[PDB]
């Protein structure tokens, strides 16, 4: 098995356009995700609210859809509750709240894209492990 | 005006506020005004358990017990609606609060009796025509007593209701029937009764205090054994407020 | 049959304790010089 | 001489069948109190709410235990690290429900055993001996401290201290493995090297000296009668024992020097066990065993399990099952 | 080790326990004997480092057995007085311990375990308030088995759906 | 006596097979798969996210041969009891009274 | 005679759909747009005599009503089961991942 | 009976401690 | 310590052993039925 | 936030799921953390009233910065492996973290221990040297040989 | 508790038989000429 261009091809938007990430992008994504996100989201779960995970199906049923690059980049700029009803930047790391979540300060657009790509690719690799929690360790 | 650091470790935190002996006034009820109990506090001072006689035709009494779970017994920060009824009676409807405490008391000879001391969903009413709450006002009512353990609770062999084994796995080929009562967990929900006798009234601040007696069943270990009857006595404090 | 459950140990000890007392006494007698 | 002087002379007397001494002056009553309370509790104490969730655990013989299952049960999680002497309880019944016996026993015992160590120094001084037997004893003592005091401090509750019973000890071990992966901790591994090695060298030394006993007896008598207490001559030929062992491996692997050899015999298990104690005492502050969970990954990113991951699955079983009604939130943070 | 705990309850086994007594007792004897010899040494030189003041060929004991005996008699109540017995005993304890552990493992070969105490189980099955450290450890074992078996025993092709995995609250 | 062979079926009438207990295990879960090893039913520990309960899947058990021959059971408790016994292989009726048997497996003379 | 009420309830519609009267709130994450706003309102205003009664929660926006209508097919109602609704278990039933 | 047995064996062991210590055969120097 | 002058050696000859064992065994043979009851 | 009344929520054991009493009555956090009720911190103290945690304050006064801080601290608990894998011992690799509190506490326990050992060593030796038998027992003047036997 | 009914006599003979063996040997050793 290998990390192929096909594995690294993920939905860019809701309209069926894809984008193919480079291996450097994938590595940057893992690094940045560990840097700014893994403290709560290690393995694709959510420690401070385990009801919500980072599985692609879950993101797809989110509002607005979060199972593509644009959705995840937007979430990292202006995170909402699962129904899209509330903006939660005040209690969730984002560029909008980089003042109170300082690790968000040196994150570039390029970075957000890499993180997004990591979140989308990783379940293609790990399957049910991603968002599975300890049952699948 | 005591701070948390004045109080911590003293045992005062498990005590309800008291009213001075001067508090013998009347708190007017404006029947056109809505009211709320901003804080109801109940501090148990005695737990009595009804003994279970052998002939089943004897007069069973409530006997004293020794508290063994320390100063963890009081219900407090209870709030709710205080309705003015058509006939002039008042009705407290409990909405929320720290309105339960698991308590274990010990009988002479060592039998321990756990109970969920509670006024959950209390509805309690006065006599008719209460134009003022006075030292003659009393509240009488009923409350719910849910299972002492909730549905996830696992016994020492890992059996439970909403989780756990549904059998005695250490006895793989034992006959099931004899073990049914221990294997099939049940969630009890019964009624309790309570009286509040107002002894003191600050008609200016709307504060009242007095004594209470409540009666309710004890823990039944999720249906494994019969509950005991418990009578709880203590003091209470309440702050009445226009809502 | 429904016998008393302590009958077994009672009997065993009834035999063994005084028998053993005697055996101790006898053997230490034999082991004395002459 | 005055009464106090006489008293001192007696206390520190080298002629008492059991040496008292000043450390003994503290040791004797504390060990007696710990012992008495322990025996009474082990036989007759009622169930104790170890985890503070009104779920009392039965430890004593009269309440349904045998020798293997029985224990004096650690004090309640509700107490945490609070000092809970008898006079803090409203009654002996409360005291017993909350695990008071445990605290009385382990505190009196830790003091008493510390004084036992001191007393070993003291008598060595009175007898004109060199002083370091007590240093050897510091190893089991440190271990005792680790499991009865330090680990509770670190975790914030005497309810997590080792139980005074056989099965309770095993409980402590399994939960420890769940929460610290102690088997993958190098200090525990050094501890294992310490006691396995201690056993090895015990047997080895025993057998080497026994092999070279000088003939002093006939075949119908025990060879032990060939040694007489206080005789000035050594009772075995160390040159012959060394000839043997040196040939068993190679010559420079073996000790020709008895002092060097016995020092080795002292140092290996003592140091190993020092590290076992320090292992418990530092996992007390959650610096845990090596974690190689999902450390090996293939070219795509598939996890390739190692034996570490199987260990992890076992630990997961322990973790999810232990204290099954005590946790309400997803992380076991102490 | 963990497999033997989860599946055999090996810590409960009296043969393993004798094994432990022999290994820890062996370690204790190693330690105490080494330390005792080193601290009852005769002054046989002028050095503060005392190792050189020994000669393999010397006739004399290099430490005082009499002082050692009095020390331990007054400290522990009893003491070796016979060196030959001392060293034989040092052979005997760990060797016997290991032999006993061997007997236990031979039992575990047939799943002939010391897994349960039957009286315990009868009481606990009938009485949902009866709890000991023995029942606690069995719960731990059950966790180990369910959570480790599918990867540890891949030839069995175990699929244990989430809902059947034994778990306490929250964890 | 032999109770007869237990055949388990779900509401769709698919035959399901109880996973047998391996000798290693003092206790063992109750899991039913189709002929391809696909999990179709089980007895859940945690109930709140159960998908495969006998109640949800309408599991029944019919017996063939033995004393329960020709009989069918549909009430979840009974079906579950028999599933529990099916993890030990074929199901038998036992006299546990004559010897005050305790329901815990003992080895044979081959073992001893 | 003795019955595990939760197992029993698994054989009702409760084991097939989101029971507006009993099911733990995390279940509303299954479908688009229900969590957390509508889920909180629904659990708050329980119990309901029929599923469509969920539409009568006071204060509901038109969008909210549309989403509810879109999801009625995934809802059911059964008798309130004490064991499932005590202990605040509808907000937190002790299950995480 | 079980409890009585356990406590009895323990008690015999303590008694044994006593005799092994205070009524030991005295070590004698040759 | 001065040795105690009151000490005396004890004896049980073989015939006494046989008599004693006979007594014990026959008493047990007699009382055991009543012990099992 | 989801609608729970955390003051009246009874947990599985009968104790409050979120809130319970300390043995002296103060309102404290429930679950295992009942052991830690002596904790005091700038992010928690505004919720504390004279009787402990205040239900009204809990219901109405919790600020976003408090949520943030609690989440941060919960997710940086001082637990982690020797190779600095953050979290409980069963956690998968991903977060590179061991708390400085763990490093400092463990290091200084080790050092304090060995320094106690060093104290015993050098004290015992100083005694023996001052009395003059640190090099061993004088064969011709062995003290025990001049003492009466124990028995 | 439902213990094994043979446990008592098993334990009793386990202790007494070898203890008695040792006591016999000891006493007859003491009685040998000094
Ligand atoms: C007979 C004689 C008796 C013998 C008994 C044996 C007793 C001692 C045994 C020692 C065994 C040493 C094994 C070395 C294994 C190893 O390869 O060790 C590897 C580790 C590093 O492991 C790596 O650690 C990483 C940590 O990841 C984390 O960090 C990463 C970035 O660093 C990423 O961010 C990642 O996402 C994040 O999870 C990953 O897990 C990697 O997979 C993993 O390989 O080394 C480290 O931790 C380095 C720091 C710790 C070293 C400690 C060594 C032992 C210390 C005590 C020795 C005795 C002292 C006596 C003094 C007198
Ligand atoms: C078998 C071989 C060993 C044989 C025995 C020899 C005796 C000594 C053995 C020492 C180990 C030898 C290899 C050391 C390599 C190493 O350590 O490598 C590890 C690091 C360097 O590697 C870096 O290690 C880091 C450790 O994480 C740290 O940094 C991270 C990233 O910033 C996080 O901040 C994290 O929170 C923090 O812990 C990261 O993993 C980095 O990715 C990685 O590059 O060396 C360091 O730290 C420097 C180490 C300083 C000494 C430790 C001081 C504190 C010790 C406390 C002791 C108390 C109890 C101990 C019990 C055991
Ligand atoms: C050697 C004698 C001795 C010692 C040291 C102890 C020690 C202890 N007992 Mg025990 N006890 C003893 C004999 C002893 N006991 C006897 C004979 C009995 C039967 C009567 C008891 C009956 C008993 C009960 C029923 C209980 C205890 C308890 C305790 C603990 C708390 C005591 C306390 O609060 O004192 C505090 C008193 C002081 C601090 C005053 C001393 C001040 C001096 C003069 C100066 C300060 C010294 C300094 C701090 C350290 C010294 C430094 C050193 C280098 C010199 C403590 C471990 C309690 C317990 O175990 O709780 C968990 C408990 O409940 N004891
Ligand atoms: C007070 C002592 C102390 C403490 C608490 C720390 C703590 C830390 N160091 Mg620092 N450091 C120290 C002393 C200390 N160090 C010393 C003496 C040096 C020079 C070697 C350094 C040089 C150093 C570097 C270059 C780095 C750190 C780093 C770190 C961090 C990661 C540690 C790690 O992964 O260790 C790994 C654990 C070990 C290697 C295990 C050590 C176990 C020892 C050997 C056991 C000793 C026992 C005892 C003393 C032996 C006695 C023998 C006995 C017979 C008596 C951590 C915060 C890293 C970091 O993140 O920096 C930002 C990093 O890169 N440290
Ligand atoms: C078919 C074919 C090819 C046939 C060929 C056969 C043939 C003739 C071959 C010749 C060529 C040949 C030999 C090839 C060899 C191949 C080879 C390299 C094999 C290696 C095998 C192997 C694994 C060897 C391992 C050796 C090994 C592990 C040794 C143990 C090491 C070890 C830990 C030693 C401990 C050392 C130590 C400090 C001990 C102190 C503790 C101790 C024992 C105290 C006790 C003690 C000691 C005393 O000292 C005295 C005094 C007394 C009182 C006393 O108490
Ligand atoms: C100097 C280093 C010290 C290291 C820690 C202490 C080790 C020795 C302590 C054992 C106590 C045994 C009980 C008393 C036993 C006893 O009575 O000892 C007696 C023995 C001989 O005493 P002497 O009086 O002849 O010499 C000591 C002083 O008086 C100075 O001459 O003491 C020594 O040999 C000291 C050795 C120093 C060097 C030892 C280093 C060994 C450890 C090296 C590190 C290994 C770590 C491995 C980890 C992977
Ligand atoms: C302040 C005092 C503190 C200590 C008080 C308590 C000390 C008790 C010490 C044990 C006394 C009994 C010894 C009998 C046996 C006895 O009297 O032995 C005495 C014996 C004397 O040896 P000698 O070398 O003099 O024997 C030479 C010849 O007789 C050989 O045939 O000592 C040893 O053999 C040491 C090894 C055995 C050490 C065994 C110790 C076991 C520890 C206890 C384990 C069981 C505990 C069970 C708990 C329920
Ligand atoms: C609290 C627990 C206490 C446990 C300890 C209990 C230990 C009690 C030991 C008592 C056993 C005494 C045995 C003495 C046995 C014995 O030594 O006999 C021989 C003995 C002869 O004594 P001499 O003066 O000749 O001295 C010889 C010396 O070697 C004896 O020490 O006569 C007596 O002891 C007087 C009474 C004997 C009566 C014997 C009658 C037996 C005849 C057969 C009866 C059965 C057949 C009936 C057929 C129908
Ligand atoms: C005579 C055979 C007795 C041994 C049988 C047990 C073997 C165990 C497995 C092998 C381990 C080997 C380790 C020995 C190490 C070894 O090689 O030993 C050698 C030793 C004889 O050695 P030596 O001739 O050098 O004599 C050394 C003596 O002088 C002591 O210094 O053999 C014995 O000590 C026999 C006594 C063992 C007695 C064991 C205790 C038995 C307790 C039984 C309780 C049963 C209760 C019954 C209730 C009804
Ligand atoms: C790191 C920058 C980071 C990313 C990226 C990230 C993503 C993320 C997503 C996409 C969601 C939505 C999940 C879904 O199924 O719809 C989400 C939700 C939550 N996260 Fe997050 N997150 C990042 C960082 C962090 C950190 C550091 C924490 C912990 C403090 C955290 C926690 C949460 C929580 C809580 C939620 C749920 C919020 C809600 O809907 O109420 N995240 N995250
Ligand atoms: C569970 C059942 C328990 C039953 C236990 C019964 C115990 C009975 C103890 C019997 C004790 C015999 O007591 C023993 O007597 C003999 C003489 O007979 C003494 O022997 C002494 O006198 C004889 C004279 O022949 C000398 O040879 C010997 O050298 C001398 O020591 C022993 O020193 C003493 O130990
Ligand atoms: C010498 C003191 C021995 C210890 C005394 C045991 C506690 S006293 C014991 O307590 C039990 C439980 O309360 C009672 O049931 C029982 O009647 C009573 O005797
Ligand atoms: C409601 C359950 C009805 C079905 C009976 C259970 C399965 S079979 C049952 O199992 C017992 C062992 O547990 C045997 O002792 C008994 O002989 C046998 O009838
Ligand atoms: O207490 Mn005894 O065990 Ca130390 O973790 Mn947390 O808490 Mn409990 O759980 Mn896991
Ligand atoms: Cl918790």
């Amino acid at each position: 098995a290998e990390l192929t261009p096909e594995v690294l091809t993920v939905p860019l938007n809701s309209e069926g356009k894809t984008i193919t990430l480079t291996e450097k992008q994938y590595l940057e994504g893992k690094r940045l995700f560990q840097y700014a996100c893994a403290s709560c989201h290690v393995g694709g779960i959510t420690k401070t609210n385990p009801s919500l995970d980072l599985r692609t199906e879950t993101l797809a049923l989110a509002t607005p859809p979060r199972d593509n690059i644009e959705g995840l980049v937007d979430y990292m700029k202006n995170p909402t509750t699962y129904d899209g009803e509330q903006e939660i930047a005040e209690v969730h790391p984002s560029l909008r709240s980089a003042d109170i979540f300082p690790k968000m300060r040196n994150l570039t657009e390029k970075d957000l894209v890499a993180i997004a790509g990591h979140i989308l690719v990783e379940p293609k690799i790990l399957g049910d492990k991603w968002g599975g929690g300890k049952v699948y360790y | 005006t005591l701070t948390y650091d004045d109080i911590v470790g003293t045992g005062l935190a498990n005590k309800c506020p008291t009213l001075d002996d001067t508090a013998r006034g009347a708190y007017p009820i404006d029947s056109s005004q809505t009211y709320r109990i901003a804080r109801l506090c109940l501090q148990p001072t005695t737990f009595l358990v009804k003994e279970e006689p052998k002939n089943k035709r004897q007069e069973a009494e409530f006997v004293p017990t020794k508290l063994v779970t320390r100063e963890t017994t009081s219900l407090d920060q209870i709030q709710g609606e205080l309705k003015v009824n058509s006939d002039g009676s008042l009705t407290f409807v409990e909405e929320d609060g720290i309105d339960f405490q698991p308590v274990t008391v010990q009988m002479a000879g060592g039998e321990r009796i756990p109970l969920l001391f509670t006024v959950k969903n209390l509805v309690a009413s006065t006599q008719p025509n209460v134009t003022s709450i006075t030292t003659s006002t009393d509240f009488k009512g009923e409350f719910n007593v849910p299972s002492y353990r909730t549905a996830n609770f696992l016994d020492p062999k890992g059996r439970g209701l909403a989780s756990g084994y549904d059998s005695a796995i250490a006895l793989p080929q034992a006959k099931e029937e004899e073990l049914a009562r221990a294997n099939v967990k049940r969630f009890s929900l019964t009624k309790g009764q309570i009286s509040l006798n107002v002894a003191k009234v600050d008609g200016r601040t709307g504060e009242i205090a007095g004594t209470f007696e409540s009666e309710q069943l004890s823990d039944d270990d999720m249906g494994a054994h019969e509950p005991h009857e418990v009578k709880i006595q203590g003091v209470f404090y309440a702050s009445i407020e226009p809502a | 049959m429904e016998v008393n459950q302590l009958g077994l140990i009672a009997t065993a000890l009834f035999v063994l304790v005084p028998s053993v007392f005697l055996i101790i006494l006898y053997v230490q007698t034999e082991s004395q010089q002459k | 001489a005055n009464l106090w002087e006489r008293f001192c002379n007696w206390v520190t007397s080298t002629d008492n069948r059991l040496y008292v001494g000043w450390f003994g002056v503290i040791m004797i009553p504390t060990l007696l109190a710990a012992t008495i309370c322990f025996v009474i509790a082990f036989i007759a104490a009622p169930p104790v709410d170890i985890d503070g969730i009104r779920e009392p655990v039965s430890g004593s013989l009269l309440y349904g235990n045998n020798i293997i299952t029985g224990a004096v049960v650690p004090s309640s999680n509700a107490i945490g690290l609070h000092f809970y002497p008898i006079w803090e309880a409203a009654s002996l019944d409360e005291w017993l429900y909350n695990g008071g016996p445990y605290q009385l026993i382990i505190f009196h015992f830790l003091l008493g055993a510390s004084c036992y160590m001191g007393r070993q120094w003291e008598l060595s001084y009175r007898l004109g001996m060199r002083p370091w037997i007590c240093v050897a004893y510091s190893a089991p003592l440190a271990s005792a401290f680790a499991v009865f005091l330090i680990y509770p401090i670190g975790q914030g509750s005497f309810s997590d201290g080792m139980p005074l019973g056989i099965s309770g000890t095993f409980n402590f071990m399994i939960v420890f493995q769940a929460e610290h992966n102690i088997l993958m901790h190098p200090f525990h591994q050094l501890g294992v090297a310490g006691v396995f090695g201690g056993a090895l060298f015990c047997a080895m030394h025993g057998s080497l000296v026994t092999s070279s006993l000088i003939r002093e007896t006939t075949e119908t008598e025990s060879a032990n009668y060939g040694y007489k207490f206080g005789q000035e001559e050594e009772t075995y030929n160390i040159v012959a024992a060394h000839g043997y062992f040196g040939r068993l491996i190679f010559q420079y692997a073996s000790f020709n020097n008895s002092r060097s050899l016995h020092f080795f015999l002292a140092a290996w298990p003592v140091v190993g066990v020092w590290f076992a104690a320090l292992g418990i005492s530092t996992m007390a502050f959650n610096l845990n065993g090596f974690n190689f969970n999902h450390s090996v990954i293939d070219a795509k990113g598939n996890v390739i399990n190692t034996w570490a991951d199987i260990i992890n699955r076992a630990n997961l079983g322990m973790e999810v099952m232990h204290e099954r009604n005590a946790h309400n939130f997803p992380l076991d943070l102490a | 080790l963990l497999f033997f705990q989860g599946f055999h309850n090996w810590t409960l086994n009296p043969f393993h326990m004798m094994g432990v007594a022999g290994v820890l007792g062996g370690a204790l004897l190693c330690a105490i004997h080494g330390a005792t010899v080193e601290n009852t040494l005769f002054q046989d030189g002028e050095g503060a480092s005392t190792f050189r003041a020994f000669n393999p060929t010397q006739a004399e004991e290099t430490y005082s057995m009499v002082t050692a005996n009095r020390f331990w008699s007054q400290i522990f109540g009893i003491a070796f007085s016979n060196k030959r017995w001392l060293h034989f005993f040092m052979l005997f304890v760990p060797v016997t311990g290991l032999w006993m552990s061997a007997i236990g493992v031979v039992g575990l070969a047939l799943n002939l375990r010391s897994y349960d105490f039957i009286s315990q189980e009868i009481r606990a099955a009938e009485d949902p308030e009866f709890e000991t450290f023995y029942t606690k450890n069995l719960l731990l074992n059950e966790g180990i088995r369910a959570w480790m078996a599918p990867q540890d025993q891949p030839h069995e092709n175990f699929v244990f759906p989430e809902e059947v995995l034994p778990r306490g609250n929250a964890l | 006596a032999w109770k007869g062979h237990a055949v388990f079926r779900n509401k769709e009438g698919e035959e399901l097979f109880v996973r047998r207990m391996p000798a290693f295990f003092e206790s063992f879960p109750v899991i039913l798969t189709d002929k391809n090893g696909v999990v179709k039913a089980d007895i859940p520990f945690r109930r709140a996210e159960s998908k495969y309960s006998f109640e949800q899947q309408g599991v029944t058990v019919s017996f063939y041969g033995g004393e329960l021959n020709g009989q069918t059971f549909t009430d979840p408790p009974t079906v579950k009891s028999y599933a529990r016994k099916a993890i030990f292989g074929e199901i038998f009726e036992f006299d546990t009274e004559t010897l005050n048997s305790d329901g815990i497996f003992r080895t044979s003379p081959r073992g001893w | 005679e003795l019955v595990n009420v939760v197992d029993e309830k698994l054989g009702t519609a409760y084991g097939e759909k989101i029971d507006l009267n009993n099911t733990n709130i995390a279940a509303f994450i299954q479908y688009r747009g229900l969590y957390p706003t509508l889920a909180k309102l629904i659990v708050k205003n329980a119990p309901y005599e029929s599923v469509e009664d969920v539409l009568n929660i006071p204060g509901l926006t038109e969008r909210q009503k549309q989403i509810l209508r879109e999801n009625l097919e995934h809802f059911t109602v059964t008798e309130v089961e004490t064991a499932l609704v005590e202990g605040g278990d509808r907000y937190n039933n002790g299950l995480y991942k | 009976m079980e409890t009585i047995t356990y406590v009895f064996i323990f008690a015999c062991i303590i008694a044994l401690f006593f005799f092994a210590i205070f009524f030991r055969e005295p070590p004698r120097i040759t | 310590m001065e040795p105690n002058p009151n000490r005396q050696p004890v004896e049980l000859n073989r015939t006494s052993l046989y008599l004693g064992l006979l007594l014990i065994l026959v008493l047990a043979l007699l009382f055991s039925s009543y012990f099992f009851n | 936030k989801l609608g729970a009344n955390v003051g009246s929520a009874q947990g599985p054991t009968g104790l409050g799921k979120y809130l319970m009493r300390s043995p002296t009555g103060e309102i404290i956090f429930g679950g295992e953390t009942m052991r830690f009720w002596d904790f005091r911190g700038p992010w928690l103290e505004p919720l504390r009233g004279p009787n402990g945690l205040d239900l009204n304050k809990i219901k109405n006064d919790i600020q976003p910065w408090q949520e943030r801080r609690a989440a941060e601290y919960m997710t940086h608990a001082p637990l982690g492996s020797l190779n600095s894998v953050g979290g409980v011992a069963t956690e998968i690799n991903s977060v590179n973290f061991v708390s400085p509190r763990s490093w400092l506490a463990t290091s200084h326990f080790v050092l304090a221990f060995f320094f106690l050992v060093g104290h015993l060593w050098h004290a015992g030796r100083a005694r023996a040297a001052a009395a003059g038998f640190e090099k061993g027992i004088d064969r011709e003047s062995e003290p025990v040989l001049s003492m009466p036997s124990l028995d």
